RNA sequence: AGAGGGCGUGAAACCGUUAAGAGGUAAACGGGUGGGGUCCGCGCAGUCCGCCCGGAGGAUUCAACCCGGCGGCGGGUCCGG
RNA sequence: CCGACCCGUCUUGAAACACGGACCAAGGAGUCUAACACGUGCGCGAGUCGGGGGCUCGCACGAAAGCCGCCGUGGCGCAAU
RNA sequence: ACUAAUCGAACCAUCUAGUAGCUGGUUCCCUCCGAAGUUUCCCUCAGGAUAGCUGGCGCUCUCGCAGACCCGAGCCACGCA
RNA sequence: CUACGCCGCGACGAGUAGGAGGGCCGCUGCGGUGAGCCUUGAAGCCUAGGGCGCGGGCCCGGGUGGAGCCGCCGCAGGUGC
């Protein structure tokens, strides 16, 4: 608790965070989410194939 | 110094050393059809970093 | 004076090195890379008659 | 073999010059005069080289014949081209490309011939 | 080659790899195997148990030649003769068995490690072990002694 | 500042042979290309074995090779060892073996060839089976070295059977105190 | 006038001054050649503010423009005419320095041959 | 003899003189500029070079054929080796 | 203009009223032998090794290199208890 | 007290480069990793051995290496904290 | 495409004692090599001269000097204040 500030984000906060600063951990590398294929190749097996699916 | 079939007749115990690589022609080995059939296609496209707009 | 100036090498390794040197002396690229000016020698394993 | 001889002479050669963070090779048949497996003019079964002619006009294209690999006295064929620049470059292009005689040295030989001819033409004022 | 050693890399470092606090002094702890029972006792007990004390009977004027008795095992027994010998014995129609003289080959005792090929053989040795004799008999051979 | 620890950043492994053997380097080039451009894991294993040191490439005896190749289902397969095949004079019959090796002892080579066998270098193996199909990859006994009889728990500790370093073996050399109950203790 | 390089990028030097040895100003016995301070109390080694800066790898030049002369060429040292024909195909990126010990009558020939081969010499009028 | 009988070369410390600059927080130092100065850049009308178009000139000869020479590749082994 | 105490050293702690240091040049300190241990490279591999001796126009190099094999005696390894 | 400016054992040379757990010093650059002053034993307490903390060398495995540009086609690793 | 090479992506960067790697950092000598340099001027030294490298250092211009010297691949140290 003394080292963090936390709270309950809303839909707008989630959207801004994923769209402006969203980076994926693809092959242990910090890759910017500039395409939906990067999400699909790592999370498609779970039904997540786009930025919108990730945000949802 | 002997052949690889004969031992040396003037050294009483000596024979020529053996090759650990019979065919040293890397170009012909790699261009041989039996090597080429087993290979996956080359990935010759360079994927430079994408500026995160 | 007892610095151990001398080294002993295995006889098999010494023969190996002799074989390697002889084999290299028959390749024109290596003899040229030793700078020996063989551009008009008729045949690199150059053998002459016993009259010499 | 070419690869074996390259492993022998890639760092131990009397043609090797290592200076000023650069490396160079001064063997006779080295286009671009660089220390490299592709451009080495001694280790390959077929080589091509371009030199200035004996008199300062034209080029001499030397190619390595297939048969006498161990016979350096007859291993190289030298032909002198003393045409105009475009005809000379076309002749070298045809020797390398039509024969399929080391097609990876085509532009190196063409550029070296262009450099030699440009050096041979009289200076300006 | 002195050019490949640490001393060439320790130029400019004042302590030469021996520390500023404890330094490099002449002989801290003593010389040689000093204090093996007092202040190097843990090392001596840990890595060289049995170092201190006497065990057994001493014997003045030991002569190694008297007790010289090299040994050979049954698995290496057939290597003492030529390959021609073994193949001729194997393909021989009669029951004639070759003689292996381990004293001639330089061995005095035949030991029993390994197994023998199923073919008879006469073995001449100074000494035999019980299992070696049993195996030689088991393959139809014989053990004969020499002095 | 980032809260990470850097003492394990650099993985300690052979990326190339420490040897300067040009033939070994040439066939390292060959298997580097094969391991990169194939999906075969056999090529990867063989490449990383080629990098290895001599103590990590122990010799393989003819008897052990024969025993491993004698197992069911390994008929007409190529025995591959990244190292030296050694003659074993304790074996009497040698079967017909197709073997690839880095080195073969002269006597072992004579025995294999007299048995009707075939011996391949690693370039010939690359031509014969580029992906390593139909191969039995064998290794010599890695811990069959004298140093491993000294490695382990210290000799002067209970339940340790590790060989001590002694200049001589005899009744006077490290047998009294700490070795029997009659002299202090045993453990 | 002069021969121009193939490309002339903007050379950026992270540091232009030299790294002088600590306390080289206070003693003649201390040359300005850089020596790493290893004293226990050394404030330059400890990197206190306002002190003499220590060289480190972060000052390294861009690899594209490393070793370029201000003219954009990169320098190669030659001793006779034969060593000058290695630059025949490196013409547009490498220039030649005649070595300091080459005599005047020989460096004249080197200069003239380089003028023929369109090779740039950084000291073409050096013994005359 | 800017080699003159302890005389090849002739460094630093230290000193004399000349020249330039500066000077009440002991000098000295790091970073950033500014001023001056000595030099450097053949700086001082600013590059080149591939194709094409136009103008006005030269010249073997351009292609294609013929003869000869030499190479590269292919050939049931055409024939040997 | 801003920053900036003198280095070396022992020390929990040095700018210290702690010690050494006026300045400059040259010299100046983990070496060699033997024995171990482990790691790495090379050759041969159940073996390996001629190091002592001998044979080879005795000798510019050459005090080297080459060879011995019924010179492998021997050392170490192949068996321990 | 005095015994050649030397005396609670002169001077000279040698053994002798006597020994020192104590003081002082220990010579180029960059890069990577990076401590301990604690446990046990020691005529041990200004020191060692021992474990701990460190570095180096590795080795045995695990995830997948993907589509030649593109293009995933209940279930998603040995194990660890 | 000097495969001991070249290229791409991501994360990271304090450091004494200490350890390791790289050094186209430097000194002296040996085997090779540079058809290397040099009385049309070697080494050394001096320099408000031009530069290169993160750095150790190095190259070039000018002067002095007057006879020897250096690069590269290995080798060996009485090798860096
Ligand atoms: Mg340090
Ligand atoms: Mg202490
Ligand atoms: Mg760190
Ligand atoms: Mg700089
Ligand atoms: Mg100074
Ligand atoms: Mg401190
Ligand atoms: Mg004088
Ligand atoms: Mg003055
Ligand atoms: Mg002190
Ligand atoms: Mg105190
Ligand atoms: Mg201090
Ligand atoms: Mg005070
Ligand atoms: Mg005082
Ligand atoms: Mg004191
Ligand atoms: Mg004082
Ligand atoms: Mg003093
Ligand atoms: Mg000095
Ligand atoms: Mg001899
Ligand atoms: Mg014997
Ligand atoms: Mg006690
Ligand atoms: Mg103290
Ligand atoms: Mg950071
Ligand atoms: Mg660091
Ligand atoms: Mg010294």
């Amino acid at each position: 608790e003394p080292y963090i500030a936390w709270g309950y984000p809303n839909l707008k906060s989630v959207n801004e965070l994923i769209y402006k600063r969203g980076y994926g951990k693809i092959n242990k590398k910090r890759i910017a989410l500039t395409d939906n294929a990067l999400i699909a190749r790592s999370l498609g097996k779970y039904g997540i194939i786009c930025m919108e699916d990730l945000i949802h | 110094y002997g052949t690889w079939r004969k031992a040396a007749s003037l050294k009483s115990n000596y024979n020529l050393p053996m090759h650990k690589m019979i065919n040293t022609d890397l170009s012909r080995i790699l261009k041989s059809p039996e090597i080429q059939r087993a290979l996956r296609a080359p990935r010759k496209k360079i994927h430079r970093r994408v500026l995160k707009k | 004076t007892w610095r151990r100036w001398h080294r002993r090498v295995n006889t098999t390794q010494k023969r190996y090195a002799i074989c390697s040197a002889l084999a290299a002396s028959a390749l024109p690229a290596l003899v040229m890379s030793k700078g020996h000016r063989i551009e008009e020698v008729p045949e690199l394993p150059l053998v002459v008659e016993d009259k010499v | 073999s070419a690869h074996l001889q390259w492993m022998v002479v890639r760092n131990c050669s009397s043609f090797l010059i290592k200076r000023n963070k650069q490396t160079y090779s001064t063997e006779p048949n080295n286009l671009k005069a660089r220390n490299s497996f592709r451009y080495n003019g001694l280790i390959h079964r077929k080589t091509v080289g371009v030199e200035p002619a004996a008199d300062g006009k034209g080029v001499v294209v030397v190619i390595k014949r297939r048969s006498g690999q161990r016979k350096p006295a007859t291993s190289y064929v030298r032909t002198t081209i003393n045409k105009n620049a475009r005809a000379t470059l076309s002749s070298i292009r045809h020797m390398i490309r039509k024969n399929k005689y080391r097609p990876d040295l085509r532009m190196a030989a063409i550029r070296r011939a262009s450099a030699i001819l440009r050096s041979q033409k009289p200076v300006m004022v | 080659p002195s050019r490949l050693r640490k001393t060439r890399k320790l130029r400019g470092h004042v302590s030469h790899g021996h520390g500023r606090i404890g330094k490099h002094r002449k002989h801290p702890g003593g010389r040689g195997n000093a204090g093996g029972l007092h202040h190097h006792r843990i090392n001596f007990d840990k890595y060289h148990p049995g170092y201190f004390g006497k065990v057994g009977m001493k014997h003045y004027h030991l002569k190694r030649n008297q007790s010289f008795c090299p040994t050979v095992n049954l698995d290496k027994l057939w290597t003492l003769v030529s390959e021609q010998t073994r193949v001729n014995a194997a393909k021989n129609k009669t029951g004639a068995a070759p003689i292996i003289d381990v004293v001639r080959s330089g061995y005095y005792k035949v030991l029993g490690k390994g197994k023998l090929p199923k073919q008879p053989v006469i073995v001449k040795a100074k000494f035999f072990s019980r299992r070696a004799e049993e195996k030689i008999k088991s393959v139809g051979g014989a053990c004969v002694l020499v002095a | 500042g980032v809260d990470i620890r850097h003492n394990k950043d650099r993985k300690v492994r052979r990326k190339e042979p420490k040897s300067q053997d040009i033939y070994l380097r040439l066939l390292v080039k060959l298997y580097r290309f094969l391991a990169r451009r194939t999906n075969s894991t056999f090529n990867q294993v063989v490449l990383k074995r080629l990098f290895m040191s001599r103590t990590n490439r122990p010799p393989l005896s003819l008897s052990r090779m024969i025993r491993k190749m004698k197992l069911p289902g390994r008929e007409n397969k190529t025995a591959v060892v990244v190292g030296t095949i050694t003659d074993d004079v304790r074996v009497q019959e040698v079967p017909k073996l197709k073997v690839c090796a880095l080195r073969v002892t002269s006597r072992a080579r004579s025995r294999i060839l007299r048995a009707g066998g075939k011996i391949l270098t690693f370039d010939q193996l690359a031509l014969d089976s580029p992906k390593g199909c139909g191969t039995v990859l064998l290794s010599g006994p890695r811990k069959g070295r004298e140093v491993y009889r000294h490695f382990g728990k210290a000799p002067g500790t209970p339940h340790s059977h590790t060989k001590p370093y002694v200049r001589s073996k005899g009744r006077k050399f490290e047998r009294a105190r700490g070795r029997r109950a009659s002299r202090g203790y045993k453990n | 006038a002069a021969l121009r390089p193939l490309v002339k990028p903007k050379i950026v030097k992270k540091r232009t001054k030299k790294f002088i040895r600590h306390q080289s100003d206070r003693y003649v016995k201390i040359k300005r050649n850089w020596r790493k301070p290893r004293g226990i109390d050394n404030r330059v080694r400890r990197r206190f503010k306002g002190q003499i800066l220590m060289p480190n790898i972060g000052y390294g030049s861009n690899k594209k423009t490393k070793h370029m002369l201000p003219s954009g060429f990169r320098k190669f040292l030659v001793h006779n005419v034969k060593e000058l024909e290695v630059l025949l195909m490196c013409n547009k990126s490498y220039c030649a320095e005649i070595a300091h010990n080459v005599s005047s009558k020989n460096r004249k020939a080197i200069v003239e041959r380089a003028a023929q081969l369109a090779i740039r010499v950084t000291n073409p009028n050096a013994r005359l």
